[PDB]
Protein backbone atom coordinates (compact mmCIF):
# COMPACT_ATOMS: atom_id res chain seq x y z
CA UNK A 1 0.00 0.00 0.00
CA UNK A 2 0.86 3.65 -0.65
CA UNK A 3 2.85 5.50 1.76
CA UNK A 4 1.21 7.49 4.43
CA UNK A 5 0.63 11.56 3.53
CA UNK A 6 2.35 14.17 4.91
CA UNK B 1 20.44 23.55 -10.64
CA UNK B 2 21.80 21.62 -13.49
CA UNK B 3 23.24 18.35 -13.91
CA UNK B 4 23.64 15.22 -15.65
CA UNK B 5 20.00 13.10 -16.51
CA UNK B 6 19.81 9.90 -17.11
CA UNK B 7 17.06 8.81 -18.98
CA UNK B 8 15.73 4.88 -17.08
CA UNK B 9 12.70 4.22 -18.67
CA UNK B 10 9.32 5.23 -20.24
CA UNK B 11 6.84 3.21 -18.78
CA UNK B 12 7.31 3.51 -16.48
CA UNK B 13 8.62 7.35 -16.71
CA UNK B 14 11.94 7.50 -14.78
CA UNK B 15 14.08 9.69 -14.89
CA UNK B 16 17.73 10.16 -12.73
CA UNK B 17 19.26 13.26 -11.67
CA UNK B 18 22.85 13.19 -10.95
CA UNK B 19 24.08 15.08 -7.87
CA UNK B 20 20.89 16.68 -7.19
CA UNK B 21 22.03 17.40 -4.08
CA UNK B 22 25.19 18.48 -2.37
CA UNK B 23 27.07 16.08 -0.08
CA UNK B 24 26.59 19.01 2.74
CA UNK B 25 22.93 18.88 1.81
CA UNK B 26 22.62 15.14 2.78
CA UNK B 27 24.49 15.29 5.35
CA UNK B 28 22.51 17.83 7.28
CA UNK B 29 19.23 16.32 6.49
CA UNK B 30 19.82 13.42 8.13
CA UNK B 31 21.66 14.40 11.08
CA UNK B 32 18.23 16.56 11.71
CA UNK B 33 16.26 13.52 10.55
CA UNK B 34 18.01 11.03 13.19
CA UNK B 35 16.31 12.28 16.57
CA UNK B 36 12.85 12.35 15.48
CA UNK B 37 12.73 9.31 13.25
CA UNK B 38 9.57 6.69 14.02
CA UNK B 39 8.28 3.65 12.05
CA UNK B 40 7.04 4.45 8.87
CA UNK B 41 3.10 3.73 7.78
CA UNK B 42 0.99 2.87 5.27
CA UNK B 43 -2.64 3.63 4.09
CA UNK B 44 -5.24 1.32 4.19
CA UNK B 45 -6.02 0.75 0.76
CA UNK B 46 -10.42 0.70 1.18
CA UNK B 47 -9.75 3.10 4.46
CA UNK B 48 -7.38 5.43 4.02
CA UNK B 49 -6.12 5.53 7.51
CA UNK B 50 -2.63 5.10 8.62
CA UNK B 51 -1.86 2.18 9.78
CA UNK B 52 1.57 0.10 10.36
CA UNK B 53 2.61 -2.73 8.10
CA UNK B 54 5.24 -5.46 8.15
CA UNK B 55 4.81 -4.38 4.04
CA UNK B 56 7.18 -1.37 5.37
CA UNK B 57 9.67 -1.50 8.07
CA UNK B 58 11.59 1.66 7.99
CA UNK B 59 11.70 4.71 10.10
CA UNK B 60 10.89 8.41 9.00
CA UNK B 61 9.61 11.46 10.03
CA UNK B 62 8.33 14.77 8.12
CA UNK B 63 9.90 18.23 7.77
CA UNK B 64 7.19 20.96 7.38
CA UNK B 65 7.64 23.30 4.39
CA UNK B 66 9.37 26.12 4.51
CA UNK B 67 10.59 25.10 8.11
CA UNK B 68 14.40 25.19 7.08
CA UNK B 69 16.90 27.02 5.27
CA UNK B 70 18.55 24.49 3.93
CA UNK B 71 15.23 22.34 2.99
CA UNK B 72 13.47 25.33 1.15
CA UNK B 73 16.35 25.08 -0.97
CA UNK B 74 15.91 21.70 -1.91
CA UNK B 75 12.16 22.42 -1.97
CA UNK B 76 12.25 24.73 -4.99
CA UNK B 77 14.88 22.75 -6.84
CA UNK B 78 12.52 20.03 -6.96
CA UNK B 79 9.40 22.40 -8.26
CA UNK B 80 12.04 23.39 -10.38
CA UNK B 81 13.08 20.17 -12.13
CA UNK B 82 9.19 18.75 -11.54
CA UNK B 83 8.11 21.84 -13.03
CA UNK B 84 5.17 21.42 -10.63
CA UNK B 85 4.08 24.71 -7.78
CA UNK B 86 5.17 23.85 -4.43
CA UNK B 87 1.99 24.17 -3.23
CA UNK B 88 1.35 20.83 -4.69
CA UNK B 89 3.89 19.49 -2.93
CA UNK B 90 3.81 17.08 0.36
CA UNK B 91 6.32 18.21 3.20
CA UNK B 92 9.86 16.43 3.13
CA UNK B 93 9.91 12.70 4.37
CA UNK B 94 13.06 11.40 5.59
CA UNK B 95 13.43 7.83 5.57
CA UNK B 96 16.34 5.51 7.04
CA UNK B 97 16.19 1.74 6.45
CA UNK B 98 19.12 -1.26 7.80
CA UNK B 99 19.19 -4.39 8.52
CA UNK B 100 16.68 -5.96 6.83
CA UNK B 101 14.39 -2.80 6.37
CA UNK B 102 12.63 -2.91 3.25
CA UNK B 103 9.42 -1.12 1.48
CA UNK B 104 7.64 -3.91 -0.44
CA UNK B 105 6.42 -2.82 -4.11
CA UNK B 106 3.55 -0.77 -4.02
CA UNK B 107 2.19 2.30 -5.72
CA UNK B 108 2.24 6.35 -4.48
CA UNK B 109 -0.85 6.73 -6.17
CA UNK B 110 -3.64 6.44 -3.61
CA UNK B 111 -6.86 3.91 -3.49
CA UNK B 112 -8.62 4.90 -0.58
CA UNK B 113 -11.49 6.91 -1.04
CA UNK B 114 -10.05 9.71 0.94
CA UNK B 115 -6.25 10.34 0.59
CA UNK B 116 -6.39 11.96 -3.00
CA UNK B 117 -9.49 14.22 -2.16
CA UNK B 118 -9.76 17.50 -3.47
CA UNK B 119 -8.63 18.81 0.23
CA UNK B 120 -5.40 16.61 -0.32
CA UNK B 121 -4.57 18.06 -3.06
CA UNK B 122 -5.71 15.49 -5.48
CA UNK B 123 -3.82 12.44 -6.74
CA UNK B 124 -0.30 11.97 -6.27
CA UNK B 125 1.52 12.18 -9.41
CA UNK B 126 4.95 12.41 -9.15
CA UNK B 127 7.85 11.27 -6.65
CA UNK B 128 11.21 12.45 -6.23
CA UNK B 129 13.71 9.70 -4.04
CA UNK B 130 16.59 11.51 -3.11
CA UNK B 131 19.31 8.95 -1.77
CA UNK B 132 21.46 10.91 1.56
CA UNK B 133 24.13 7.82 1.46
CA UNK B 134 25.47 5.35 -0.72
CA UNK B 135 24.40 1.62 -0.03
CA UNK B 136 27.00 -0.93 0.37
CA UNK B 137 25.01 -3.66 -0.32
CA UNK B 138 20.99 -3.49 -1.33
CA UNK B 139 18.75 -1.14 -0.75
CA UNK B 140 17.91 -0.81 -4.18
CA UNK B 141 14.93 1.25 -5.68
CA UNK B 142 13.05 -1.77 -7.78
CA UNK B 143 10.44 -0.95 -10.58
CA UNK B 144 9.13 -4.50 -11.23
CA UNK B 145 6.86 -3.68 -14.16
CA UNK B 146 9.42 -1.74 -15.92
CA UNK B 147 10.20 -2.25 -19.86
CA UNK B 148 13.86 -2.81 -18.69
CA UNK B 149 15.14 -5.35 -15.91
CA UNK B 150 18.49 -5.13 -14.72
CA UNK B 151 21.41 -8.07 -15.16
CA UNK B 152 24.94 -8.58 -13.89
CA UNK B 153 27.02 -7.75 -11.11
CA UNK B 154 26.41 -5.49 -7.98
CA UNK B 155 22.80 -6.12 -7.69
CA UNK B 156 21.05 -7.94 -5.49
CA UNK B 157 18.37 -10.88 -7.02
CA UNK B 158 15.95 -8.38 -5.19
CA UNK B 159 16.84 -5.90 -7.77
CA UNK B 160 16.91 -8.27 -10.76
CA UNK B 161 13.20 -8.63 -10.34
CA UNK B 162 12.91 -5.38 -11.97
CA UNK B 163 14.76 -2.14 -13.56
CA UNK B 164 16.31 -0.92 -9.98
CA UNK B 165 18.75 1.96 -9.00
CA UNK B 166 21.40 1.84 -7.08
CA UNK B 167 21.27 4.56 -3.89
CA UNK B 168 23.65 6.70 -4.22
CA UNK B 169 24.72 9.92 -2.36
CA UNK B 170 23.52 13.15 -4.00
CA UNK B 171 21.58 11.62 -6.88
CA UNK B 172 17.81 11.72 -7.04
CA UNK B 173 15.27 9.14 -9.16
CA UNK B 174 12.35 10.99 -10.47
CA UNK B 175 9.39 9.06 -11.62
CA UNK B 176 5.58 9.37 -12.28
CA UNK B 177 2.72 7.62 -10.93
CA UNK B 178 0.58 9.04 -13.11
CA UNK B 179 0.69 8.82 -17.34
CA UNK B 180 0.26 12.45 -18.66
CA UNK B 181 -3.23 12.17 -19.48
CA UNK B 182 -3.83 11.61 -15.22
CA UNK B 183 -4.65 7.75 -15.51
CA UNK B 184 -2.63 5.64 -12.98
CA UNK B 185 0.12 4.22 -14.06
CA UNK B 186 0.49 0.27 -13.36
CA UNK B 187 4.24 0.55 -14.64
CA UNK B 188 5.17 2.59 -11.66
CA UNK B 189 4.79 -0.26 -9.35
CA UNK B 190 8.09 0.28 -6.90
CA UNK B 191 9.98 -0.96 -3.44
CA UNK B 192 13.06 -0.95 -1.14
CA UNK B 193 14.92 -3.81 -1.56
CA UNK B 194 16.06 -4.69 1.92
CA UNK B 195 19.23 -2.72 2.97
CA UNK B 196 21.59 -5.56 4.17
CA UNK B 197 25.35 -3.67 4.66
CA UNK B 198 24.63 -0.13 4.96
CA UNK B 199 22.20 2.74 6.47
CA UNK B 200 20.22 3.68 3.42
CA UNK B 201 18.97 7.61 4.43
CA UNK B 202 16.76 8.71 1.61
CA UNK B 203 14.44 11.79 1.45
CA UNK B 204 11.12 11.92 -0.45
CA UNK B 205 8.55 14.54 -2.71
CA UNK B 206 4.98 13.15 -2.59
CA UNK B 207 4.02 15.83 -5.41
CA UNK B 208 0.07 16.22 -6.35
CA UNK B 209 -1.76 17.38 -9.59
CA UNK B 210 -3.35 20.19 -7.44
CA UNK B 211 -2.48 22.92 -4.07
CA UNK B 212 -2.95 20.85 -0.50
CA UNK B 213 -5.42 22.89 1.54
CA UNK C 1 22.76 14.56 -22.75
CA UNK C 2 21.01 17.95 -23.40
CA UNK C 3 22.19 19.35 -20.18
CA UNK C 4 20.99 23.44 -20.08
CA UNK C 5 20.01 26.42 -18.79
CA UNK C 6 16.68 26.44 -17.65
CA UNK C 7 15.30 29.81 -16.46
CA UNK C 8 12.38 29.79 -15.02
CA UNK C 9 9.70 32.50 -16.69
CA UNK C 10 6.28 31.90 -14.86
CA UNK C 11 3.81 29.91 -12.20
CA UNK C 12 0.60 30.82 -13.79
CA UNK C 13 1.06 30.14 -16.86
CA UNK C 14 3.93 27.23 -16.20
CA UNK C 15 6.30 28.72 -18.66
CA UNK C 16 10.18 28.19 -19.23
CA UNK C 17 13.14 29.24 -20.96
CA UNK C 18 15.65 26.70 -22.60
CA UNK C 19 18.85 28.02 -23.17
CA UNK C 20 20.36 27.16 -26.17
CA UNK C 21 18.23 24.12 -26.54
CA UNK C 22 19.16 24.02 -30.47
CA UNK C 23 22.58 24.94 -32.13
CA UNK C 24 23.12 27.78 -34.29
CA UNK C 25 23.30 24.87 -36.97
CA UNK C 26 20.09 22.99 -36.03
CA UNK C 27 18.69 26.27 -36.23
CA UNK C 28 20.23 26.64 -39.90
CA UNK C 29 20.01 23.59 -40.56
CA UNK C 30 15.64 23.38 -40.56
CA UNK C 31 14.99 26.53 -41.75
CA UNK C 32 17.49 25.71 -44.82
CA UNK C 33 15.46 22.31 -45.07
CA UNK C 34 11.99 24.38 -44.43
CA UNK C 35 12.52 27.22 -46.76
CA UNK C 36 12.01 24.98 -50.55
CA UNK C 37 8.64 24.18 -48.95
CA UNK C 38 6.94 26.74 -46.94
CA UNK C 39 3.56 28.25 -48.40
CA UNK C 40 4.14 30.93 -44.39
CA UNK C 41 4.57 27.65 -42.25
CA UNK C 42 5.09 23.95 -43.04
CA UNK C 43 5.66 20.75 -41.34
CA UNK C 44 8.04 17.97 -41.21
CA UNK C 45 7.05 14.36 -39.90
CA UNK C 46 8.43 12.32 -36.82
CA UNK C 47 10.99 10.60 -37.41
CA UNK C 48 12.00 12.46 -40.88
CA UNK C 49 15.10 13.27 -40.56
CA UNK C 50 17.96 12.19 -38.53
CA UNK C 51 18.75 15.89 -37.57
CA UNK C 52 15.38 16.70 -36.46
CA UNK C 53 14.81 13.07 -34.84
CA UNK C 54 17.52 13.97 -32.73
CA UNK C 55 15.91 16.79 -31.93
CA UNK C 56 12.19 15.48 -31.32
CA UNK C 57 14.31 12.99 -28.91
CA UNK C 58 15.40 16.31 -26.79
CA UNK C 59 12.30 17.43 -26.65
CA UNK C 60 10.66 14.09 -25.28
CA UNK C 61 13.28 13.75 -22.76
CA UNK C 62 12.95 17.37 -21.62
CA UNK C 63 9.16 17.71 -21.26
CA UNK C 64 9.19 13.96 -20.21
CA UNK C 65 6.56 13.15 -22.12
CA UNK C 66 7.31 10.23 -24.77
CA UNK C 67 7.11 10.51 -28.48
CA UNK C 68 4.06 8.96 -29.33
CA UNK C 69 2.21 11.88 -27.68
CA UNK C 70 4.15 14.61 -29.89
CA UNK C 71 2.90 16.31 -33.21
CA UNK C 72 5.44 16.71 -35.95
CA UNK C 73 7.27 19.96 -36.42
CA UNK C 74 5.93 22.95 -37.92
CA UNK C 75 8.22 25.34 -39.25
CA UNK C 76 6.42 28.69 -39.35
CA UNK C 77 8.18 32.00 -41.11
CA UNK C 78 6.83 35.40 -39.57
CA UNK C 79 -2.34 40.43 -36.84
CA UNK C 80 -1.93 40.07 -32.97
CA UNK C 81 -4.23 36.77 -32.31
CA UNK C 82 -3.47 35.50 -28.69
CA UNK C 83 -4.91 32.24 -28.19
CA UNK C 84 -5.13 29.02 -26.66
CA UNK C 85 -3.25 25.88 -27.45
CA UNK C 86 -5.77 23.53 -25.54
CA UNK C 87 -9.45 22.36 -27.51
CA UNK C 88 -11.85 24.09 -26.19
CA UNK C 89 -15.13 25.80 -27.02
CA UNK C 90 -17.57 27.31 -27.86
CA UNK C 91 -12.65 14.13 -28.57
CA UNK C 92 -9.45 14.51 -30.67
CA UNK C 93 -6.18 12.76 -31.60
CA UNK C 94 -3.72 12.31 -28.15
CA UNK C 95 -6.47 14.28 -26.46
CA UNK C 96 -5.40 17.90 -25.55
CA UNK C 97 -2.83 19.27 -26.02
CA UNK C 98 -0.61 19.99 -22.47
CA UNK C 99 2.80 21.36 -23.77
CA UNK C 100 4.14 23.45 -26.73
CA UNK C 101 7.63 23.84 -27.18
CA UNK C 102 8.58 27.14 -29.45
CA UNK C 103 11.78 26.78 -30.63
CA UNK C 104 13.96 30.48 -32.08
CA UNK C 105 15.52 29.60 -35.37
CA UNK C 106 16.90 32.98 -35.61
CA UNK C 107 17.40 36.33 -32.99
CA UNK C 108 14.84 39.26 -33.61
CA UNK C 109 16.74 42.62 -33.19
CA UNK C 110 12.79 44.32 -32.39
CA UNK C 111 10.07 42.97 -31.92
CA UNK C 112 8.58 39.86 -32.40
CA UNK C 113 8.50 38.47 -28.93
CA UNK C 114 6.16 35.73 -27.73
CA UNK C 115 3.48 37.54 -25.73
CA UNK C 116 1.63 36.15 -22.59
CA UNK C 117 -1.41 38.22 -21.80
CA UNK C 118 -3.35 36.86 -19.17
CA UNK C 119 0.41 35.88 -17.09
CA UNK C 120 1.06 37.03 -13.58
CA UNK C 121 3.53 39.11 -14.40
CA UNK C 122 4.19 41.26 -17.34
CA UNK C 123 7.35 42.81 -18.52
CA UNK C 124 8.29 46.20 -17.63
CA UNK C 125 11.22 48.61 -19.22
CA UNK C 126 13.60 48.95 -22.51
CA UNK C 127 14.48 46.25 -24.93
CA UNK C 128 10.56 45.84 -24.83
CA UNK C 129 8.07 46.33 -27.23
CA UNK C 130 4.81 47.69 -26.76
CA UNK C 131 2.91 44.84 -27.80
CA UNK C 132 5.03 42.80 -25.59
CA UNK C 133 4.71 44.70 -22.59
CA UNK C 134 0.45 43.68 -22.95
CA UNK C 135 2.25 40.11 -20.48
CA UNK C 136 5.12 38.48 -20.09
CA UNK C 137 7.17 38.10 -22.73
CA UNK C 138 10.24 36.20 -24.11
CA UNK C 139 12.79 37.41 -26.80
CA UNK C 140 13.49 35.56 -29.98
CA UNK C 141 16.63 34.34 -30.02
CA UNK C 142 18.43 32.31 -32.02
CA UNK C 143 18.64 28.31 -30.42
CA UNK C 144 16.04 29.17 -27.33
CA UNK C 145 13.02 27.85 -26.94
CA UNK C 146 9.91 28.48 -24.87
CA UNK C 147 8.02 25.52 -22.97
CA UNK C 148 4.55 26.53 -21.62
CA UNK C 149 1.99 24.39 -20.24
CA UNK C 150 -1.56 24.54 -22.05
CA UNK C 151 -3.15 22.65 -18.49
CA UNK C 152 -2.38 22.13 -15.14
CA UNK C 153 -1.24 19.45 -13.35
CA UNK C 154 -4.68 17.99 -12.89
CA UNK C 155 -5.54 18.14 -16.71
CA UNK C 156 -7.88 21.11 -16.47
CA UNK C 157 -7.48 24.01 -19.14
CA UNK C 158 -5.20 26.69 -17.82
CA UNK C 159 -6.08 30.10 -19.64
CA UNK C 160 -3.56 31.69 -17.72
CA UNK C 161 -1.75 30.19 -21.18
CA UNK C 162 -3.04 32.62 -23.84
CA UNK C 163 -0.48 33.37 -26.31
CA UNK C 164 0.52 35.45 -28.79
CA UNK C 165 3.50 36.83 -31.01
CA UNK C 166 4.17 40.35 -31.64
CA UNK C 167 4.61 42.25 -34.84
CA UNK C 168 8.74 42.02 -35.97
CA UNK C 169 9.89 45.89 -35.39
CA UNK C 170 13.34 44.63 -37.03
CA UNK C 171 14.32 41.60 -37.74
CA UNK C 172 12.92 38.25 -39.30
CA UNK C 173 11.09 35.86 -37.15
CA UNK C 174 11.69 31.96 -37.55
CA UNK C 175 10.19 29.51 -35.27
CA UNK C 176 9.81 25.37 -35.03
CA UNK C 177 7.01 24.16 -32.55
CA UNK C 178 5.76 21.51 -31.22
CA UNK C 179 3.07 20.29 -29.69
CA UNK C 180 2.52 17.41 -27.30
CA UNK C 181 -0.23 15.72 -26.15
CA UNK C 182 -1.64 13.93 -22.89
CA UNK C 183 -1.82 10.41 -25.09
CA UNK C 184 -0.68 9.22 -28.50
CA UNK C 185 -1.16 10.91 -31.46
CA UNK C 186 -2.18 7.34 -33.00
ZN1 LIG D 1 -11.08 -0.85 -3.65
ZN1 LIG E 1 5.21 -8.47 3.50
ZN1 LIG F 1 6.49 4.58 -3.02
ZN1 LIG G 1 -10.10 15.44 4.32
ZN1 LIG H 1 22.18 0.98 10.87
ZN1 LIG I 1 -9.48 29.51 -29.29
ZN1 LIG J 1 -0.24 28.49 -29.76
ZN1 LIG K 1 11.18 36.70 -43.80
Amino acid sequence: PSPSPS
Amino acid sequence: WRGEVVHLSWSPRAFLLKNFLSDEECDYIVEKARPKMVKSSVVDNESGKSVDSEIRTSTGTWFAKGEDSVISKIEKRVAQVTMIPLENHEGLQVLHYHDGQKYEPHYDYFHDPVNAGPEHGGQRVVTMLMYLTTVEEGGETVLPNAEQKVTGDGWSECAKRGLAVKPIKGDALMFYSLKPDGSNDPASLHGSCPTLKGDKWSATKWIHVAPIG
